[PDB]
This record gives structure tokens, sequence and C-alpha cells, in this order.
């Protein structure tokens, strides 16, 4: 059924995360992928959220079935894979969710998301105002996330059949290596579309 | 005067402006040029987000200054 898309807004996403049971991470705008601009992002970068025009035993994955829920799927992919480094609040919406769906397939997890009314309600507390029907019915932008897991950069998109493993990284190269990927695999492919957005996930 | 606006994709937009132009006017010029509605646009200069009601003069943005454009997109 029909959800309102989330805006790539650092404040909203942080408040949404707190309310889900994660207050230890925050979001920061990326102005560009050149070293000059990446240098200003505080370290350690834990993930990159990216909005753009539309053997993994160790990674947490969820399939997307609700077309405009992709922003929420990104936050699940983010916190589900940072669960060890940044633990969720006990008895929170996400603590409950992650425990419930831990032995489920990515498909079945995705379908438990459809039934989770707490999450749908919170998504729509923090999705940011729309003006017209097209804001909700005509969505041309995808919302995905890049994480580092066992020293590799992993792209998480619930519309795909599996996580996408990109490359190796170690130390604080993550942001810079993720930038190369983004520029090469996504931005370069798009001529004359400017509608891209990126956020760095850093400790709060 | 001329100012430049850099996007995330690395494109540079050239705009024709006066010191008396407001940040709203500048956003409207970017829409004329690129079709992006002003409400989705955030302009940064010197690491400071520029406020809609102020002028380029208020921020002492001079000739050939480069701004960064961040887009608030719905995904
Ligand atoms: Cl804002």
């Amino acid at each position: 059924d029909i959800w309102t898309p989330l805006e790539s807004n650092p404040d909203s996403l942080y408040l949404y995360s707190c309310k889900l049971g994660q207050s230890k991470l925050k979001f920061v705008d990326i102005y560009g992928f050149n070293n000059d601009l990446l240098d200003m992002i505080p370290q350690p970068v834990q993930a990159v959220i990216f909005l753009y025009p539309v053997n993994f035993d160790n990674v947490w994955f969820i399939k997307q079935y609700i077309p405009n829920s992709c922003g929420t799927i990104a936050l699940l992919h983010l916190y589900g894979n940072l669960r060890n480094k940044f633990e969720l609040d006990k008895d929170s919406v996400l603590d409950d969710f992650f425990n419930k769906v831990n032995e489920m397939s990515a498909e079945k997890r995705g379908q438990e998301l459809k039934n989770n009314k707490s999450i749908e309600n919170l998504h729509h507390e923090f999705c940011g105002q729309v003006e017209n029907r097209d804001d909700i019915l005509d969505v041309d932008t995808h919302f995905i996330v890049f994480v580092q897991i066992e020293g590799k950069i992993i792209e998480l998109d619930g519309r795909k059949d599996h996580p996408t493993v990109h490359c190796f990284t170690n130390g604080d190269n993550f942001l810079y290596d993720t930038g190369k990927i983004i520029q090469d695999k996504f931005i370069e492919k798009c001529k004359d579309d400017l509608r891209f957005s990126a956020l760095a996930v850093i400790p709060n | 005067m001329q100012i430049f606006v850099k996007t995330l994709t690395g494109k540079t937009i050239t705009l024709e402006v006066e010191p008396s132009d407001t940040i709203e006017n500048v956003k409207a010029k970017i829409q004329d040029k690129e079709g992006i509605p002003p409400d989705q646009q955030r302009l940064i200069f010197a690491g400071k987000q520029l406020e809609d009601g102020r002028t380029l003069s208020d921020y002492n943005i001079q000739k050939e200054s480069t701004l960064h454009l961040v887009l608030r997109l719905r995904g």
C-alpha cells in the first residue's frame, strides 16, 4: 500500500532513529566526493546514505515490498548491520523487530515490515510534508545505503535479490572508497540529472 | 556579477546575480536553469547554510564566489 517517501533530512532522520531506538548515530550532508570536501566530514564514517534517480552469511538483509518505504528499509539495513558496534535501546521498536525477524529470510522479514504498524506510524511522523498527490504517487528517487562489514563495502538495496559487495576497505578509507563507487557506478551512468543526495552516518 | 554553484554530481552552474539578490532569488535562478524547485534546495557558503530572507550582500558573497547546493530529496 501507499507510503509517503522520506526526505533526506539529517534532523528528521535522526529524530526518527531515536524514536525507533537508535540515538548513537547522526547524519551529515556530503557536498561532493572530491577529497577536499570529504576531508571535512568527521570520522569514523559508519555508512553512506545515498538517494539517486531510479556468501553474505554475515550481512543483515531485508526485501522491500512497499514502494515508498525505501527510506525506512535503508534505516533498517543501517541499524541491523551496526547492531554490534552501536546497540539499540532495549525493548525499542527496532530491538523488538530485529529479535523477531532474526531467523527469517530477507523475504519473510520484508513481509513482517508490511505488518509492523509501529514502524509505519513512525515513518509517517518523520516523512516531511507533501503538497500534492504526485509527491506520494510519482516517486522517481531511490534511497539506499552503503556499509562496511568485514572490511568490505556492501551496498544494501531491498529491491535486489542480495547485498552487493563492492570492494575492500580498511581504516578511514571507507568514505573515500564509497565516493569512488558512487561516482563511477551511479553518477557517471547519469548524464544531465542533478537529483542526487548523500549523507554520512557518523557517531552522535 | 557572476557566482558559481557546485552540485554533488560535480557540475558547476554559473548564475548572474546582484549583491541585492536574496537567497530565494538565487534559488529561483537555479530552478530557471535546472528545474529543481527552491524548497528542495539548500545553499552553503563558507560552511554556513544560507537563509532564504537574507541577501548575497548580507553574507558578503562577492563576485566569482562559489556556493554548494545540497538537495533535500524524497526517496
Ligand atoms: Cl533543512
